[PDB]
Formats: C-alpha cells, structure tokens, sequence
RNA sequence: GCGGUAAUUCCAGCUCCAAUAGCGUAUAUUAAAGUUGUUGCAGUUAAAAAGCUCGUAGUUGAACUUUGGGCCCGGUUGGCC
RNA sequence: GACCCACUCGGCACCUUACGAGAAAUCAAAGUCUUUGGGUUCUGGGGGGAGUAUGGUCGCAAGGCUGAAACUUAAAGGAAUUGACGGAAGGUUGGUGGAGUGAUUUGUCUGAUAACGCCCUUUGUACACA
C-alpha cells in the first residue's frame, strides 16, 4: 500500500475479520467487535488488556456468528472442549 | 487461559439439574446450534451442561471487560425474565428494560429512551426479535440466552438454556451475575456460596 | 387532410410589421481583439447577485 | 442581543469531538461508529467542503387539489479522499437543500484511491474495477493512467472531482438519464473500493483496540444534576 | 451431463466463499484440477487441499483461508497468442498490478506472468483474483 | 401482475380436472376450483324443533340431518355466500374462521 | 449457458443466427433491400429539383391549429407527385 | 411544445452567446447503439420459451496412460567485493 | 396387515428468511451475470399497418405453416404509488427514526405497538381537467 520511495500511503488501513478474513468496511454498521478481559490465578478481571475479535456483518446476518466465536476462542485456549471441529 | 478455579462444581450442577435447564426444546433443534447431548424418548433432547457453564463464563468474562458497568443493558418481555433483569440491575451496574422495548431505543437521539450501550443481553430472541435487530445499527454484540428451538441471529456468544420460565432464566441470570460480581469483586474462590439465594430471583407470583 | 385553405392572409404579419432601419455603432474590434474583450468582461469583477452570474444583464 | 452557540453533545461522539480526544476521522472509519450528529465530521476536520448537484420537483395528488414538494440531490466532498451524497425532499427548496447537506454530511466514506499500473508519487486512479448498482443503473470505474481525466457523464464526473480521483474511465447501462439511481449507483460503487482484498491487504494486522473503551470514563455518558 | 469439470469445481469453490466458508468439497476433480489448485496455492489464493482416492473419480476437500475474491473459468479454451494475454488481463482482471490469468501451454498449466519470461502461450484457461 | 401463486384453488402436477356444475348458477367451472362447502342443516330448524319433537310418537327416535355438498362459481360465491374480497396480507391467511 | 452457443467451433451457428436477427434494424433493412432506390419519391439523394403542380392550404393536426401553405410539386426524373412546404414568414408568393 | 390581444419560442430592433474566413441546411454513414450483444442484450408479467416427445446432420461430451528426488554444468536480475 | 420414532432416496407442492437476484410484483430458484463464459435447441427487437397482401407448401373443405412492404405515428407498454371513481365489501401537518432504488409510506394504528415525542378501511381500475 506504498508509493515509490518508502512513506506509506492508502489512508486507513481497513479490519480483517476474525472468522472470514472479509473486509469490514467504513459504512457497515452490523459488524461486531467482541472485547473479552485476561483472568489468571487469584482470580479477577484485570482491566486494560483485552483478547479482541472483530465480526463481520455477513457472519452475524447469516446466524452462525456463535459457532465461529466458539471456534475463534478456543484455539485461543479459554474452552476445554466446547465445539468439536468434527461434525 | 482456562484455570482449575473456573470450573463446574458438583452443587452448582446439581442447582442446574434441579431447575430442570437441561431439559431442552419439545420440537426441534435449531442446525446452526450443536449443543445436543442423546435424543432421549418422549420428544426431549438434554444439553451439554459443562458447555452451558462455560458459555456463562465467556459471556461473564466479556461483561467483566466492559469499562463502565452502567451501559450494559439486559431486555426482556417475559415477566420472569423481567424480574430476573431487574435483579441483575439491582446487584451489579448495568441499567435493564422490562415490559415492552419501545422500539428506535438503541437508534438516533430524540427520544427519552436512548441509550448506547457497548454490549446487550437478552433473554429471547424470538420475542425480543425487535431488540435483536435494533442492536445491529450501532455496533452492539448481543448475547442471548437461547434454547435449542430459538434463532441466533445477530448473536454473539449464545447461551444454550430452557427459556420457558418458573425457575429457568432467574438460574441462569442469578449465575451470571455471581459470575461477573466474582470478576471485578471482594468474592473468593469455589469455597464461598454467595450471602444472596437463587430462590430470589426465579419468578413473580401470583 | 383538407388542401383547400385560406392562402390570401400568406405574408400576413412579415408585411404590416413596422419597418425601422439598423442603427449604426462604434466598430466591433475582431478575431484575437474580440477575444481580449470577451475575456475582460468576464474575468475582472461585474457579475449578478448570487453565486450566479448573467452574462446578458436586462436593464432592471 | 441574547444569543448563545450551544453544540449539545449528546451521544457518545460529541464529547469526543468537543473535548479533542480523537483528531482525524481515520478512527472512525475503522471501528464504522455511527455518526448522528453532523456537527462531528464538521469540526473535526474543517477543510470537509461542500457541493450541491440537482433540483426537482415531486408532485403528490390528494383530495383537496395537488401537494408539490422539491427533492434536492446533494452531494458533498473534499479533494483529498472523502464524499458523501444526501438524497433529501421537503416543500421549500432553501429547506430541502440544507438538510440533503446536513444529510451528505452525515453519511461520509473514504475512497481507496491507488495508480493505474506503475508506482509512483501519489495515487491519482482507482486501485480496483469497481461496480455499484441502484435500479437499472449499474455504474463501473475503470482505473486510468497519469493525466487521463475523468472519462464520465458530467454529474458522475462531478461527484468523482468531489473526491479527489483525478484520472478515471468510467462506464454505465440503463436508463441513466436518472439522477435519483445513478449517483446512488457512483457512490456504491466508490465505497466498494474498501470492501475488496489485493493481495498488500493480506498481511494480518493485530485488530486495534476500540477507542471507546479507552476513554470510557473519562468522556462519555455522565449523569451530572446541574 | 457433467460437461466441464474444472468449470464445477470453480463454481463450487466461489459459491462456498461468497457463503463464508473455511473448505469445501468437489468432485470429481482431475489433473488439471490438481494443476489449477497448485497455480492458485503457489501465490497463495488458498490453503492445503487434499485430494482423497476412490476408485472411480477422487474427490478434492480443498481448505480455503479468505483471500480469494472470484476465480472462474474461460470456456471455451480459446487459443490465445503472444500479446492477447495483455488484452485478456484487460478484460477480465481488476488491476495490472495483480491477479492471475492462469492458461495451459505445451510447457505446463501456468499463471500469466510465468509464460510472459518463458515466452510461450497457448489455449486459455481460468483466471484468479 | 400475477395476483396469486396458487393462480386457481388446488392445482398442481396435473393439468386437467374434470368440471362440475354451479349448484345456484349452472355455471360451468373445475372441481379444484369450486369454493365448496359442506351444508349440513337440520329436516327441522331450531325454530321449529321443539312442538315437533313434542307431538311425534316414540321417545327422542332420532331426528336426522340433510347432509350435502354445495358446489360454487366464484360469482355465485362472492354475491351470496360468505367469502369476501380481502387484502393483499390477508389474501395469504388459509384458515376457515 | 446464456442460450447462444460457446463452442470452439461452431462459428456457423454464431454468424447465421447474427443475419439471420440483423433484419430488424432501420439502417440494415434500408441498405440491402434497396428500399431507397426502388421505393420512395426521390432516388436515395439529398436534394431533388422539381417543377410545382399547385399552392395547398394544408389543415395542420393537433394542437398545433394553423394553415401551413405547402406546395404540390411533380418532380423532372421520375415525375411523381409530391407534397412540400414553403419555409420561412410569408414566401409562398414567391412561387407560382 | 410556443401563437385566443401583457409571446423570456413568431416579426423586427437593442444587448448577449457560439464557432470565427468560415458557419448553416439536406441525404448516406461511423460512434454513442451492451437499440445485434463472440467479448456484450433480452425472452414469469414489458416484444419474445416454439403443445409435447422422438430423432438424422450440426454443436458439446467423466476421469485415467511418468510425477517427484537428486547430482552437476550454467546464463539472467540487483548490493556489500 | 397397520401405526409411531429416526434415517433414507425419487418427485407433488408448500411455510419462513433474504445470503443473492429483480425496475418492481416477487423468486429457492427467475440465485451462482460488468467480479459480466457448464453444455445446448428455439424466439424477440418502438407501436400501428398485419398474423393482413403476395407467394409457395399442407388439407376433401374451413383453415394451417412460412410470412412482407409502402404508408403511418412519438409513443406503446410493464410494474408499483397518491387520489378519484364503482349500479364493489365491512364499519390536518411537518421534527427525528425506521420500511423502500424511488413515487412515498409508517407515525397520523387491530380494539396494543417501528415508532418516539357524509367520513373511514380494504380491495378493482385502461380515469388522473378525475
């Protein structure tokens, strides 16, 4: 997204999605952007961190935004077992 | 990641068992949700209880990660449901709805009752299809808690949960908020059963 | 249609309207002069009120 | 005199905005956060211009006689790489046009502007063939070389210039005589620049963090007696 | 009757991609499918496939990972020569600066630009972007 | 404009019926399309049940009903029978009430 | 497949259904019939010199409500009777 | 579409605009006409799918019949040398 | 033999979405088409003139099949929308927000809630000085 000599041009570099990798987009407004917090031992929430993950509008319209945040989680590592990738 | 703490005790299951949550859907198992567990005789079919738990505990640590607990807001239209949101108004932030929605909410100003919210839960998305959709205008995930029968349209991390009332929802409700007070609170770990009862919740006689 | 018409009223209104003469004027200067005068009348400062402009302003 | 300015920032952008928390509408573009009010992308960045484009009338037949009303077209831009086009119908002309612009102002999206073939200084084409389609009327954008001009009727043209494309062939089918789809029809096809991979597009970048959480209680929704 | 096999499998890899899949199943593929998904997987237009054996077909379970836009098939293969490629990419490609007219030639099942430095040319195939 | 999918009542993978006879009109029109209607009133009305069944011999005995299919022209249906002319949501709703 | 046939080779079906449907079009039918030369009143040229027959009156349609002063006018080449009009304010009593 | 007695369309005159030693008018034709369409049209209701089936020519027609691995020789790109 | 439960192939169609498509009405196919190529037969190119004339060919006949031009005109239609009408059925207006590409509609409604703060409704319409 660069001119000639180095100093990178293309205002605003667009969101991938998360489950798709289609471009979420300036206009759409259905698209999602799930923010989860960081546990650890001794418990509690820790704030300022976050695990991020940006939905497209397609996936939510669609209706199955939920089996691919279930996925999109767990490779992750924050759900024993949950959704199995055989069906 | 996933601690030993954060796991399902055996009192909480056998709260969960007792409140009959694992009793799924009369009718049919919506094919966008596999939370099935054996298709048991006389048209029931039972649901993965550890996955319920851990869902509530995704949906919890999201919440959990909301800055401001007061633009969160919780919906719903069934009575128990209503009472049940009100509760979690009640113990933790997050300002809820009851009775009708009153459409345009989430949408442009005017209105008495607008609010933004970062994040919204609902207790069905089939009756409260119009919250649903509102909620998809303005950058708002939804989590619903959903049955087998029920949509999940414009939801995010669903809950798979008996939604027809009596002692279902409240149980639910009343585990999600022990949840996120646990998170972002003075609470310990599994030994502390928690000074407030689930019969508190539940429904609203007569 | 109809070929029989009242054909006496042909050159009705080119005769009885009322024949004044062309009124003679300082010289229109022309080719590139013409050019330079249409560029001066349109590009220094007059124009109409509004964004708009009328190039052929009516006496008003 | 008794007069005062008033911005009023309802929503959770206005204080945003008024306080100077957020600089460029880059952020905005990334996180797609609805903007209500137009007094946002109006302060925000000052040097977001204007334009108008057409004017008619729309008749209504009722019981008492005939309502007529006038429907404004306006679209509006900045030449380095923002428009916005407002569709808007009301009784009085000065009325319709104001709130076609509040309208144009409203609802802005950036164009993906990138070159013809070589890589120099400064993008001046289109990076993709684009298409957008409103009705009969499909309107596609060819990418052209340095120098080339806007290839384009005169109103498709105008909403191009708008932009800041400077060199661009274009095309259209059906009946374009229509203002109503074809601009419509331009201005799908210019958002569309974005929703389209090339392959610079595939490096994966982290997801960056909503801003609205950053500054969440700092500026936002305050309750406040008096 | 099953007149293009190649022309099924791209159709069945577009249709799984515009309803936002990760995979998909085609049959009952063939070498120059094989060719096709190795042209398109050297620059990365999608993921590891496998080819599974039955006596009679084999089947494709081709992974996809999102970067793929439209890829499609010119049938009939027409003949095409030298500096037709160029026009081609003009046709049916969105820009010069990327995307793969892919054709087979004598030498191989190829992308555009390959046969461009080897300097050959021969009956057209589909294209990818 | 197409005004229904269903075009005429009940016909699909056919093509043809065999018609019948409009009971009021004598009009001419396919079984399918016959807006029909079971008609099962009584030999005696409500009106005049009561005497009747007072002065007839035997106790109760049965008191039968004529039972028989009323068959319609879609003119004759709308003019005297309940059926009506809805709207374009309506137009949709199958259920008898 | 979009009805014509993509074949490789089958031109003949593409160019035969291509003259066969060209007749349709004004421009396509007025060429290779030859309608301009064998029909119409002059031979397919611009400007045809005539003599006159007489001055009309002719009744003009709706609503454009006027008399139009034409001329009837047989022709020198094939001699055939034509109507035209007479342009211009006044000028049919230039002719006679 | 203007003209039924206030014509921003007629007749003149004032002023203005276009092209400018050159403009207008005809008929033919090319483009726009993706209104002939191979690239590149349409055929439920706007013109248009032939009553339906067989069937010769014509058009098109599954996959499958050697990839990989190396060993060197060795020209072409760009930068420290 | 029948029925119930779960699965299964082949259709008859149906109900809900709109992912897409369509100018719309609408469509699980009229989708997978300017990001315009699975194969292939048939038909159309403004409306009248005309499915007429002329020619052949088919048939006992009626007619069928194939099927023009000159001339004439600036429309013709399709869909939906507001009224208006019916010798059809029953008993006011913007602000902001949705529903639509718009016309516009919703609000300003069945007797609650996509809305928030002679008259009417639905349908038919080739009329729209009605």
């Amino acid at each position: 997204m660069e001119n000639d000599k180095g100093q990178l041009v293309e205002l605003y570099v667009p969101r991938k999605c998360s489950a798709t990798n289609r471009i979420i987009k300036a206009d759409d407004h259905a698209s999602v952007q799930i923010n989860v917090a960081k546990v650890d031992e001794e418990g509690r929430a820790i704030p300022g961190e976050y695990v991020t993950y940006a939905l497209s509008g397609y996936v939510r319209s669609r209706g199955e935004s939920d089996d691919s945040l279930n996925r999109l989680a767990q490779n992750d590592g924050l759900l024993k077992n949950v959704w199995s990738y055989s069906r | 990641s996933l601690p030993a703490t954060f796991d399902l005790t055996p009192e909480d299951a056998q709260l969960l068992l007792a409140a009959n949550t694992h009793l799924g859907a009369r009718n049919v198992q919506v094919h966008q949700e596999p939370y099935v567990f054996n298709a048991r005789p006389d048209g029931v079919h039972v649901i993965n209880v550890g996955k319920t738990w851990e869902k509530l505990v995704l949906a919890a640590r999201i919440i959990a990660a909301i800055p401001n607990p007061e633009d969160v807001v919780a919906i719903s239209s069934r009575t128990f449901g209503q009472r049940a949101v009100l509760k979690f108004a009640a113990h933790t932030g997050a300002t809820p709805i009851a009775g009708r929605f009153t459409p345009g909410s989430f949408t442009n100003y005017i209105t008495r009752s607008f609010k933004e919210p970062r994040l919204v839960i609902v207790t069905d998305p089939r009756s409260d299809a119009q919250a649903i959709k509102e909620a998809s205008y303005v950058n708002i995930p939804v989590i619903a808690l959903t049955d087998l029968d029920s949509p999940s349209e414009f939801v995010d991390v669903a809950i798979p949960c008996n939604n027809r009332g009596k002692h279902s929802i409240g149980l639910i409700w009343y585990l999600l908020a022990r949840e996120v007070l646990r998170l972002r609170g003075a609470l310990v770990d599994r030994t502390q059963p928690w000074s407030i009862m689930p019969d508190l919740y539940f429904y609203r006689d007569p | 249609a109809k070929v029989h018409g009242s054909l006496a009223r042909a050159g009705k209104v080119k005769s009885q309207t009322p024949k004044v003469e062309k009124t003679e004027k300082p010289k229109k200067p022309k080719g590139r002069a013409y050019k330079r005068l249409l560029y001066t009348r349109r590009f220094v400062n007059v124009t109409l009120v509004n964004g708009k402009r009328r190039m052929n302003p009516g006496p008003s | 005199n008794t007069e005062e300015k008033g911005w009023v920032p309802v929503t959770k952008l206005g204080r945003l905005v008024k306080a100077g928390k957020i600089t460029t509408i880059e952020e905005i573009f990334l996180h797609s956060l609805p903007v209500k009010e137009f007094q946002i992308i109006d302060t925000l960045l000052p040097g977001l211009q204007d334009e108008v484009m057409n004017i008619k009338p729309v008749q209504k037949q009722t019981r008492a006689g005939q309502r007529t009303r006038f429907k404004a077209v306006v679209v509006v831009g900045d030449s380095n790489g923002h428009v916005g086009l407002g569709i808007k119908t009301a009784k009085e002309v000065a009325g319709a046009i104001r709130a076609g612009i509040i309208i144009a102002k409203l609802s802005v999206i950036p164009i993906r502007r990138g070159y013809w073939g070589t890589n120099l200084g400064q993008p001046h084409s289109l990076a993709t063939k684009t298409t957008g389609k409103c009705g009969s009327v499909t309107v596609r954008l060819i990418p052209a070389p340095r120098g080339s001009g806007i290839v384009a009727s005169p109103a498709v043209k105008k909403l191009l210039q708008l932009a800041g494309v400077e060199d661009v062939y274009t095309q259209s089918n059906g009946k374009t005589r229509t203002l109503e789809n074809t601009l419509k029809a331009a201005f799908v096809a210019i958002g569309n620049t974005y929703g389209f991979l090339t392959p610079n597009l595939w490096a994966e970048q982290p997801l960056p963090v909503s801003p609205l959480d950053i500054y969440s209680d700092e500026a936002s929704a305050q309750k406040k007696r008096f | 009757t099953r007149s293009s096999v190649l022309a099924d499998a791209l159709n069945a890899i577009n249709n799984a991609e515009k309803t936002g899949k990760r995979q998909v199943l085609i049959r009952p593929s063939s070498k120059v499918i094989i060719k096709f998904l190795q042209v398109m997987q050297k620059h990365g237009y999608i993921g590891e496939f496998e080819y599974i054996d039955d006596h009679r077909s084999g089947k494709i379970v081709v992974q996809l990972n999102g970067r793929l836009n439209k890829c499609g098939v010119i049938s009939p293969r027409f003949n095409v020569k030298i500096g037709d490629i160029e026009k081609w990419t003009a046709n049916l490609l969105p820009a010069r600066q990327f995307g793969y007219v892919i054709l087979t030639t004598s030498a191989g099942i190829m992308d555009h630009e390959e046969a461009r430095r080897k300097h050959v040319s021969g009956k057209i195939l589909g294209f990818v972007y | 404009p197409k005004k229904r999918a269903s075009n005429g009542r009940n016909k699909k993978g056919r093509g043809h019926v065999k018609p019948v006879r409009c009971v009021n009109c004598s009009k001419s029109i396919p079984k399918d399309k016959a807006i029909k209607r079971m008609a099962i009133r009584n030999i005696v009305e409500a009106a005049a049940v009561r005497d009747l069944s007072e002065a007839s011999v035997y106790p109760e005995y049965a008191l039968p009903k004529t039972y028989n299919k009323l068959h319609y022209c879609v003119s004759c249906a709308i003019h005297a029978r309940i059926v009506r002319v809805r709207s374009r949501e309506d137009r949709k709703n199958r259920a008898p009430p | 497949g979009k009805g014509k046939p993509r074949g490789l080779n089958s031109a003949r079906k593409l160019r035969v259904h291509r003259r066969n449907n060209r007749w349709a079009e004004n421009n396509y039918k007025k060429r290779l019939l030859g309608t301009a030369f064998k029909s119409s009143p002059f031979g397919g040229s611009s400007h045809a010199k005539g003599i006159v027959l007489e001055k009309l009156g002719i009744e003009s349609k709706q609503p454009n409500s006027a008399i139009r002063k034409c001329v009837r006018v047989q022709l020198i080449k094939n001699g055939k009777k034509v109507t035209a009009f007479v342009p211009n304010d006044g000028c049919l009593n230039f002719v006679d």
